[PDB]
């Protein structure tokens, strides 16, 4: 077919090389758990000699020459071109049991590990493909657990493939198993190859899951519920403040939170919008609420740094006052009677407003709200209520 | 009645659990049924630790403890991979316990620690680390043999020791005899060292052992030197350089504080004589033109300096003649100190009168009365009070007239005045001479 | 130090107690077995689970037999618990067979012919002390001629066509010593230098006499008692593909032993006096 | 992370993640220690430790990294130093008897004077601020004391609720709940933190009445799974070398 | 090439004078704002004295240009710390590091 005789001159068995491969599985394949110890010796004992005795006729090297002779052919579409339909739909079938061939033949036996030494690079020069991914990485976890001498022909930069298999094919753990297999074989661990491993992934940050530990911050806020809308009875501007009695900057290893400002539903639910009801998230986190904390302006999970007289992040004895304004949309704050040099505009207005303030733990928070509820420390900006 | 105590308590424990299921991990069953000997068998501790114990005074406590941390390195750097810093380690560890003194001071306890097995298993695993590679890292093993020489030298029950493992280093006994600078650093110089100076390790020594190191000499002699020849060393059929190592360990294996170990003598006589291939092309008997040709020949390669140098780090160029001319003269002194000593041959005994024929016909006299006749060549000064040395590392050596003199009088023996008068004349006069003339304070 | 080593050697080592018996019978009782959920087939006793678990050792495909310190210190148990040992009557000397037979039953009725003989079988002919606690253990179960565990072992030989058993031990046959005059010659000369070391000196000739004559003993209880079979199997193993004359290996090391004995008369002919080391060898 | 109970794949690969951890830093890899240090920290793997709804595969990952990390390459180095016996010769041992009092009865073990040389504890500090690289040799540094802490806090309420065999073991299964836990204890205790009290109180935990110092079921009488019987057996195999030490110090004490 | 923004103001007045060590604790985070160091996490207060090249140059003059109660943080181009090879296994090559900072005590 690759001197291009033509189709039919050819005779491909396909269905014979199917069953004869399924067949061979068969025999190779491994003994059952639930059999008693001496019948477990007893097959053992076949499987290995079977295994030596494909060894010394050599019947490796031909599944790698029929291996090499598939992967000619790009795609199974390119495959059913050139040799026949039902060929191109068995090309994959074929292909995986193949390899699957010779992860049973080389399982469990030292002497052929050892003599797919040489052949190992050759085998790592293919494992981008998706096509043959699968059982590569099996054969090379077969040959890798039980070959002392395959370590110390696999390199840096088949270590950098290996790697670069998760960066391009996803999260996969048979993967991660082989590079543990890597790292120490049989209780002898290859320094080189852990150093190259670490320097080589851990420092990514890309593609293994990150942890850490995030203190849990809650939300207070009032009753009150401010909207805009054409035709409504409600006051454009309001204005209240906050006074900070106590707070704790380090109560753990991490920073305390403390942020204050405005939230806004999501269409007319009494339900604020946008956040998750749980966690480390608070105001300023998402694109339905806008805080401050005393050195940058939260938004959408973005701080900006702006500037103010005497910068400071929110201390003891601290009074905030937070301005609202919805006939234009504008949010600005004013710290201990000083006006910080920032503000929110064109904000979306179809939602409610309300007060709100997000902490961790170890906070002593007063809401002066004004009225009988509050004194304001610092009369209110004019028009604003 | 509570148990009371670790003992009853373990007992009834392990076989409450065993009574109660059938336990399926097998390594379950192994620990439990360890534990239960142990409770079982307490005088077993007992036996078992004290082989092991050892007492220190508190002067050297800090020393011990340093030592300690040293072998815990070494013995930790077992798991893990041969390399270049794991050579560095095992290096700089070695070396800083030749350095401690409780490894002089106290041998028993640096032998209950087994120091010289985890030594003996990193070379282990160096040299069967691609045996058909040759060797890789070869500084280990002149590390560890070097390191294995010391331990032997230190006190008789080490040497005893390390004796028990003789086996496999005769078997890996050319490592790394052709490349020099290695003296004191190959196997064969940890197996010299464990059978040096011991008549109790000299009776002890094996006949299949002497076949080995007769074999190996033949195989010197029989074929060339592959890696003096890929570096260009003019090819000749035999192999001087490793020959004089091998004959230097049956030296030592025949010969031990001034008498000679008769049993392992002969023995070693024998099997020379029934391989003749390993007394060197000239001594053959298939036309070799003899010892006092073969040395001129050698000599005359001296001068010349093509076959003398390969002619494509001083001792990297071996010089060709005067490594013929040793290994001559370390086979005479072998075989001088395997002849019998005279005692025997007062009391008359077959065996003796046997061996000293042998070597008699092996040796004629002519040719040794020929080769202590022959000279060697006086350095001299120049007009700029710069006196111009012959290479002392190439050349004919006075140690080289010393195995025959050994010979001569071990085997022929000087017994007639006019012999003894000839034999002054031809070579003792001459010798004497030069040294009288060289005897002025700047040739001294 | 020196205090410690001699201590050690002078009176731990020396100082014996007696437990195996103990030890064999309550490792042996079925411990509330009805109380416990069985719900099934007699659980194994923890003597059985020992056994099974050596032989799963055994059985086990390996090329060489490493040694294990388990295995070594059981054995030893399990035949000092067999054995336990002036004219005695009729019925005392009654009782002690009927003894035997039941301290040789505590372990023939948990599988130890069967570890036994696999143990020789993965041996491989090669001389050892997990073979000397082997030969040791068989010995004390076949003492007075069992033919109960006769019966097992040529049951199981013929069952599973063993031709490794045979075979290991026509190597052991092989590989088992005897006098040797140049070490003794090479011994006299160290003695005569005035460093000795007996303990060294002394095995050197006829290295390892209890194990060879374990190794026959148990040949000779294997046949004890006229056991017809046994006797041909020895001779000609029918059912296996090979055979190794077992009888002609004994006549073989009978005249080597022969020959090593008339070596050393000869040497000692013209002596008028025999030394006592030279007796000890005879002996 | 405690969401992942429910998320099969990310449970799995995070598993073997942490498996990779172990796998690269073992057999003692003090650098690759001291940059794993800085991925997985001190208060994530304290926390870990401490949840009670963790995972069982993550709760036996994390506590086989706290493990490797930080208390392997000591407790290796004490293991292989273990059957060898040097004692000095000074007044503390000279002072060392069989039995504590006049009367034979056994003193608890481990508890004592104990003068055999044994390996030296050094740690080093994780920072990656400074330059020098002398940091690299010996394993990073943890708060020995709170992990002893917390670890006969954790024993002593897993021992009283395993016994009324809830449903809701920590992990899922009995196994999950006790071979870490146990497995922390036991390198501790090979390490050789534990000390007096500490030690009566966790022998006391092992068995009650029979380390009774002069009803409650240790952990020998609770009807364990296999795996952790293993552990039982290690431990009561530390306590019995420990006695055989002892009885060897005194004899060279008399001698 | 360090810019610092007091995050909490100090005295003003004690700042680091040369041979005197520093006692500090700090949070390094990756300009992504990945943490991959913190003493706090450790527990115990980082020491350090001024001139001898202990830590990196950019964390020698952050520290410097500040006073003693002052919490500040300092964003360190990668040419003063980890230029080009950046440290193996924790920070990638050419990385730019923020750095919490507080100046406990000076002695």
């Amino acid at each position: 077919l690759s001197k291009k005789a033509k189709a039919s001159t050819v005779d491909l068995p396909i269905e014979s090389v199917s069953l004869s491969l399924q067949d061979l599985i068969g025999y190779f394949h491994p003994p059952d758990e639930h059999l008693e110890h001496e019948d477990k010796q007893n097959r053992l004992r076949a499987l290995k000699n079977r295994q030596n005795l494909f060894q010394e006729e050599g019947m490796i090297n031909l599944v790698l020459e029929c291996i090499d002779r598939l992967h000619v052919y790009s795609s199974a579409a390119h495959f059913a071109d050139v040799a026949g339909r039902e060929a191109g739909e068995s090309w994959k079938s074929i292909l995986n049991s193949l390899y699957e061939l010779l992860a049973a033949l080389i399982r469990g036996n030292r002497k052929n590990c050892a003599q797919f030494s040489g052949s190992l690079d050759w085998l790592i020069s293919r494992l981008e493909r998706l096509e043959a991914s699968s059982g590569i990485l099996e054969v090379l976890h077969c040959v890798l657990v039980e070959s002392p001498e395959a370590l110390n022909i696999i390199k840096e930069g088949h270590i950098k493939s290996i790697i670069s298999l998760l960066d391009k094919h996803g999260r996969n753990h048979k993967v991660l198993d082989v590079l543990c297999s890597l790292c120490v074989c049989h209780g002898v661990a290859v320094r080189s190859n852990q150093h190259l491993i670490c320097d080589n992934l851990l420092p990514g940050r890309d593609l293994l899951l990150q942890t850490r530990l995030v203190n849990h911050v809650s939300s207070m806020r009032p009753n009150i519920f401010l909207g805009v809308s054409e035709g409504s009875a409600q006051y454009k501007k309001w204005y209240y403040e906050l006074m900070v009695d106590h707070t704790e900057p380090f109560v753990t290893a991490e920073a305390t939170h403390l942020r204050v400002g405005w939230a806004s539903t999501e269409g007319y639910s009494p339900y604020p919008g946008g956040g998750e009801e749980w966690g480390g998230n608070g105001v300023g986190d998402d694109l339905f609420s806008y805080g401050f904390d005393g050195l940058h302006l939260w938004s959408g999970c973005i701080a900006r740094t702006v500037s103010s007289p005497n910068q400071h992040l929110l201390r003891t004895d601290d009074v905030i006052s937070c301005c609202l304004d919805l006939s234009a949309p504008s949010i600005s704050f004013r710290i201990n009677g000083q006006p910080v040099q920032g503000m929110f505009e064109n904000f979306n207005i179809d939602g409610l407003f309300f007060p709100v303030v997000s902490f961790s733990a170890g906070i002593k928070v007063r809401f002066l709200l004004g009225g009988r509820h509050g004194e304001f420390k610092f009369l209110p900006p004019p028009g604003y209520a | 009645k509570k148990s009371s105590t670790l003992q009853q308590l373990i007992s009834e424990t392990m076989v409450r659990w065993a009574q109660e299921s059938v336990i399926e991990d097998p390594e379950l069953v192994r620990a439990m049924f360890v534990l239960l000997h142990r409770q079982y068998d307490g005088i077993g501790g007992l036996v078992r630790a004290l082989p092991k114990t050892y007492t220190i005074n508190g002067v050297s406590v800090e020393d011990t403890i340093n030592l300690l941390a040293s072998l815990g390195q070494i013995r930790s750097l077992l798991s893990v991979r041969m390399g270049k810093e794991e050579e560095k380690l095992m290096i700089r560890g070695l070396g800083d316990i030749m350095n401690n003194k409780v490894f002089y001071q106290h041998p028993n306890l640096m032998r209950a620690l087994g120091m010289h097995e985890t030594v003996m298993e990193v070379m282990v695993n160096v040299l069967g680390g691609g045996e058909s590679k040759e060797i890789t890292f070869p500084k280990m093993v002149a590390n560890c043999c070097r390191f294995l020489c010391y331990f032997c030298r230190i006190s008789r029950q080490n040497q005893k020791a390390m004796f028990d493992h003789l086996s496999y280093l005769l078997e890996n006994s050319s490592v790394g005899l052709a490349s020099p600078a290695m003296r004191g650093s190959t196997p064969l110089d940890v197996a010299a060292a464990s059978v040096m100076d011991n008549n109790e390790l000299a009776l002890a020594l094996r006949e299949p052992d002497l076949e080995k190191v007769v074999r190996y000499l033949a195989g010197c002699g029989l074929q060339s030197c592959q890696m003096l020849v890929s570096k260009g060393y003019p090819d000749i059929g035999w192999n001087p350089v490793e020959g004089e190592r091998y004959l230097d360990f049956l030296r030592f294996a025949v010969f031990c504080n001034g008498e000679s170990v008769e049993e392992n003598a002969n023995v070693v006589v024998r099997l020379l004589i029934r391989r003749p291939e390993c007394f060197g092309p000239a001594l053959r008997g298939e036309g070799g033109n003899g010892l006092l040709a073969a040395m001129e020949e050698a000599i005359k390669i001296a001068e010349d300096p093509s076959r003398d140098g390969p002619s494509p780090e001083e001792d990297d160029t071996i010089h060709m003649g005067n490594a013929i001319m040793t290994f001559y003269s370390a086979l005479i002194d072998l075989l001088g100190r395997c002849a019998p000593e005279m005692h025997l041959i007062h009391a008359g005994k077959g065996e003796a009168i046997r061996i000293r024929s042998i070597l008699r016909s092996l040796i004629p006299l002519g040719d040794l009365v020929g080769v202590i006749s022959i000279a060697f060549q006086m350095p001299t000064i120049a007009k700029d009070g710069n006196v111009v040395e012959p290479d002392m590392s190439a050349g004919f050596c006075p140690d080289h007239k010393a195995a025959m003199v050994l010979f001569l009088d071990r085997v022929y023996g000087i017994e007639v005045q006019d012999f003894l008068l000839h034999l002054l004349e031809v070579g003792f006069l001459p010798d004497l001479r030069a040294a009288a003339s060289l005897d002025t304070a700047a040739l001294s | 130090n020196l205090f410690l080593q001699g201590y050690e050697k002078s009176w731990i080592e020396t100082e014996e107690h007696y437990f195996e018996d103990k030890l064999i019978e309550d490792l042996a009782k079925p411990g509330a077995e009805p109380p416990e959920e069985d719900e099934g087939t007699k659980r194994v006793d923890p003597l059985h689970q020992l056994i099974l678990l050596f032989s799963r050792t055994a059985l086990t495909e390996k090329c060489k037999l490493e040694e294990d310190f388990l295995y070594m210190a059981y054995a030893d148990i399990m035949a000092k618990s067999c054995h336990d040992e002036e004219v005695k009557s009729f019925e005392e000397k009654e009782m002690e067979k009927q003894k035997l037979l039941y301290q040789q039953a505590r372990l023939h009725d948990r599988g130890a012919a069967e570890m036994v003989l696999q143990t020789i079988s993965a041996s491989k002919g090669e001389t050892g002390p997990m073979v000397a606690a082997t030969l040791k253990l068989g010995i004390a179960i076949l003492n007075g001629g069992n033919s109960t565990v006769q019966q097992k072992m040529l049951d199981y030989l013929k069952e599973k066509k063993d031709v490794g058993f045979f075979q290991s031990l026509a190597g052991l046959m092989q590989s088992c010593s005897v006098l040797d005059l140049n070490a003794f010659e090479r011994q006299n000369k160290a003695e005569g230098l005035g460093m000795v070391t007996e303990e060294g000196s002394g095995e050197k000739v006829l290295q390892d006499d209890e194990f060879t004559c374990d190794l026959f003993r148990f040949l000779q209880l294997l046949c004890e008692g006229h056991n017809s079979d046994f006797q041909n199997y020895l001779r000609t193993q029918t059912g296996n593909n090979t055979t190794v004359n077992i009888i002609i290996s004994t006549v073989d090391y009978l005249l080597r032993v022969q020959e090593s004995i008339s070596d050393f008369y000869w040497y000692y002919s013209g002596k008028d006096v025999i030394d006592e080391q030279g007796q000890r060898n005879f002996s | 992370i405690l969401e992942l109970t429910e998320q099969e794949e990310l449970l799995k690969f995070h598993y073997h993640t942490l498996r990779l951890y172990s796998a690269v830093c073992a057999l003692g890899n003090h650098r690759v220690a001291h940059a794993l240090c800085s991925h997985v920290d001190e208060p994530q793997l304290l926390y870990a430790i401490e949840n009670k709804y963790m995972p069982g595969l993550l709760r036996a990952g994390y506590y086989d990294l706290l493990i490797d990390i930080h208390l392997s390459s000591y407790a290796t180095a004490r293991l292989m130093m273990n059957n060898e016996y040097i004692v000095p010769m000074t007044e503390e041992t000279k002072s060392i008897t069989l039995f504590p009092d006049e009367n034979k009865k056994h003193g608890l073990p481990g508890i004592g004077l104990s003068t055999s040389l044994r390996p030296r504890m050094q740690f080093s500090s994780p920072s990656f601020v400074s330059i020098s690289n002398e940091c690299y040799q010996y394993s990073p540094e943890f708060p020995l004391d709170i992990l002893k802490s917390k670890t006969i806090q954790m024993l002593t309420e897993a021992v009283k609720e395993g016994s009324l065999h809830a449903r809701d073991p920590v992990g899922g299964t009995t196994e999950f709940l006790f071979v870490p836990l146990i497995k922390l204890f036991y390198t501790l205790l090979i390490m050789g933190i534990f000390h007096n009290e500490d030690l009566k109180h966790i022998l006391q935990l092992i068995e009650p009445s029979v380390f009774k110092e002069a009803p409650k079921e240790g952990l020998l009488q609770m009807k364990l799974p296999e795996p952790v019987k293993l552990q039982m057996c290690l431990l009561l195999q530390y306590l019995c070398d420990c006695q055989v030490r002892h009885r060897i110090e005194a004899i060279v004490a008399f001698s | 090439g360090v810019e610092i923004e007091t995050i909490s103001p100090g005295d003003g007045r004690t700042f680091p004078k040369k041979g005197q060590t520093c006692v500090v604790h700090y949070t390094g985070m990756l300009q992504n704002g990945k943490k991959f160091d913190s003493s706090r996490d450790r527990n115990k207060p980082f020491k350090f004295r001024i001139g001898k090249q202990e830590v990196i140059k950019g964390f020698e003059e952050g520290a410097a240009q500040m006073s003693l109660g002052q919490r500040a943080k300092l964003t360190c181009t990668p040419d003063v710390a980890y230029g080009a090879t950046g440290h193996p296994g924790v920070i990638p090559p050419n990385a730019t590091l923020i750095f919490d900072v507080e100046l406990l005590n000076l002695e």
